[PDB]
C-alpha cells in the first residue's frame, strides 16, 4: 500500500510512503501436544545446500 | 521553465569597413559576445498561526 | 595574443545543457520467486489469503 | 524538484516498488534460509549433490 | 510562490509560508572566447562612489 502525503513542510516537500503486512514463515509445524514425532523440530519442505564461494 | 540563466551582450562594431568597390572580405567585422550566468537561489519565511478559536 | 587554443566545446559559454526528464532505473532486474509463489498447495511458496 | 526537473511522486514510487518488491523477496528467502534441519556440504556444486539431494 | 497548509495541529492551526528562486547579480560579463574587450569581467553600468560617513 501507498501512502502520498504532499503537505509536508506547509506544501512544499512531499513524503511518499510504502507500506506491507505480511507474515513469512519457514513451514516447520510443532506438535501440538507432548508427542515427539518425526515432523516436530524440522523443516517440513527444505533441504540446504551448502557449497564454497569460487 | 526556471534554471540557471545565461544573458549575453554583443559589443558595439568598431572596425572600418570598405570603402568605394572594395568587397567585404578586406575587412570582415568581428561580432563579438560577451556571457553571463545568473544561478537561482531559494530563499523563503513562514508564520505559524495560533488555534483557529483564538 | 593569438596561440593556439586548445580547449573544447564545453568552455564554450554559448551553450546551455539540456537535462534530460526521462530517468534510467534499474528496475529491469526480477528474481524467480513470485513465480515459485501462489494460493494452490503445490507451491514452494504457498500463500494464504487470510481475509 | 521542479529545478531539477525530477517528478519526484512518479520516481519515487517506482524505486519504492522495487524496494518493497525486493524486501519482500528478501523476508522470503531469510526465512527459508533460516536454520537448516537438514541440509548437504560440499565443495563445489556438481549433478552429484544434486542428485543425492533429491534421493 | 504561497504555501497555505489549514492543516497543522490536525488542522487546527495553519501554516503560510512564502518561497522565491531568484537569480541577482551585478551585471559584469566575460569573454565567451579568449578575445579581450574593454567589457570583460568589468562591472558593465555600476561606477562606485565612496565617501566618509
Amino acid at each position: 500500500r501507498f501512502y502520498i502525503d504532499e503537505t509536508v513542510d506547509a506544501g512544499r516537500k512531499s513524503l511518499v510512503g510504502v507500506d506491507c503486512l505480511l507474515g513469512v514463515s519457514k513451514a516447520r509445524y510443532q506438535s501440538t501436544d507432548g508427542v515427539v514425532t518425526p515432523y516436530d523440530n524440522q523443516d517440513y519442505a527444505v533441504i540446504g545446500l551448502v557449497s564454497d564461494m569460487e | 521553465s526556471q534554471q540557471p540563466f545565461r544573458p549575453r551582450i554583443k559589443a558595439q562594431l568598431s572596425g572600418s569597413g570598405v570603402s568605394g568597390n572594395t568587397d567585404f572580405e578586406a575587412n570582415y567585422d568581428n561580432l563579438e559576445i560577451l556571457s553571463q550566468t545568473i544561478y537561482p537561489d531559494a530563499f523563503g519565511n513562514s508564520l505559524r498561526s495560533k488555534i483557529k478559536a483564538y | 595574443l593569438n596561440n593556439i587554443n586548445f580547449n573544447n566545446i564545453s568552455n564554450n559559454l554559448n551553450l546551455g545543457i539540456e537535462v534530460g526528464r526521462e530517468i534510467q532505473n534499474a528496475s529491469w532486474i526480477k528474481s524467480p520467486f513470485f513465480s515459485i509463489t501462489g494460493t494452490g498447495a503445490d507451491r514452494g511458496v504457498r500463500l494464504f489469503s487470510v481475509a | 524538484s521542479e529545478l531539477e526537473r525530477i517528478d519526484f511522486i512518479k520516481e519515487s514510487v517506482d524505486s519504492l516498488t522495487t524496494w518493497m518488491n525486493e524486501e519482500r523477496d528478501k523476508r522470503i528467502v531469510a526465512s527459508l534460509t533460516n536454520d537448516f534441519t537438514n541440509y548437504l556440504y560440499t565443495q563445489t556444486m556438481n549433478v552429484a549433490t544434486i542428485r543425492k539431494a533429491i534421493f
